[PDB]
């Protein structure tokens, strides 16, 4: 009944997302937001008649500081997913408090979730200014430059729109579904 | 390189790749940047539920011809 392209004209696959998730995450990392701690999450889930369904929220393993966060033990990680037959979909986190928006690391660390797989959403929460976001990057050419660049430091800029947000309701659309919240912390 | 081994995704994907048993871990992990665009330090890879370091080799791991691996991404935030 809907249809989301890409900017290049590459149909995406829908991937539906939990209600409840955004709301679960923010609760499940809350220790860490007040302690002005940033955390992530991956959303997995599966495939089904040409639709993705995302099913569980993932804590894993990780470090943090108040403006960086990033997995340890990635193998666990693995083990769970591995075992339970679960795609990754995305991934999620915090900006306790910064603004709504992708920095220079999250576009990095997308660009290769969407590599994997074209439909790859990163959703991004502010608590500290009630709002939230759901973002990709552009195929092709955001892909391209996140891929083709080089540039040292954690902060760098880059050149052109790289990112957008994703379109609702066809990449993503937000429904009443169950949801597993897997901490392994 | 002498034989190919598989670098299963938690995506659906799979890479195949020619390598050396020699190869180190970061030789692979080079392949697959030049294959897929995912830069070394991003990827973890995994055989046999070991997770396998950037300077070892294939062989000091026993990965064979037609071999599958296991790719994971690392998260890193901002
Ligand atoms: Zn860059
Ligand atoms: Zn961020």
């Amino acid at each position: 009944k809907i249809h989301a392209y890409t900017e290049g004209g590459k149909p995406l696959r829908t991937i539906y997302l939990p209600k409840l998730l955004k709301k679960v995450f923010l609760d499940v990392v809350k220790p860490n937001t007040k302690k002005n701690l940033e955390t992530c999450g991956i959303l997995c889930g599966k495939l089904r008649q040409n639709a993705f369904f995302i099913t569980h929220l993932v804590i894993p393993l990780q470090e943090a500081t108040s403006d960086t966060c990033g997995t340890t033990d990635e193998a666990s990680l693995f083990e769970f997913q591995d075992k339970h037959n679960l795609l990754t979909l995305g991934w999620i986190h915090t900006h306790p408090t910064q603004t709504c928006f992708m920095s220079s690391v999250d576009l990095h660390t997308h660009c290769s979730y969407q590599l994997m797989l074209p439909e790859a959403i990163a959703i991004v929460m502010a608590p500290s200014k009630n709002t939230s976001g759901i973002f990709r990057l552009l195929d092709p050419e955001g892909l391209q430059t996140i891929v083709k660049c080089r540039k040292p430091g954690l902060w760098h800029p880059h050149e052109g729109k790289v990112y957008t947000m994703v379109a609702q309701p066809g990449h993503v659309r937000e429904i009443n579904s169950k949801l597993q919240v897997v901490d392994l912390r | 390189g002498s034989m190919q081994i598989f670098v299963k995704t938690l995506t659906g994907k799979t890479i195949t790749l020619e390598v050396e048993p020699s190869d180190t871990i970061e030789n692979v992990k080079a392949k697959i940047q030049d294959k897929e665009g995912i830069p070394p330090d991003q990827q973890r890879l995994i055989f046999a539920g070991k997770q396998l370091e950037d300077g070892r080799t294939l062989s000091d791991y026993n990965i064979q011809k037609e071999s599958t691996l296991h790719l994971v991404l690392r998260l890193r935030g901002g």
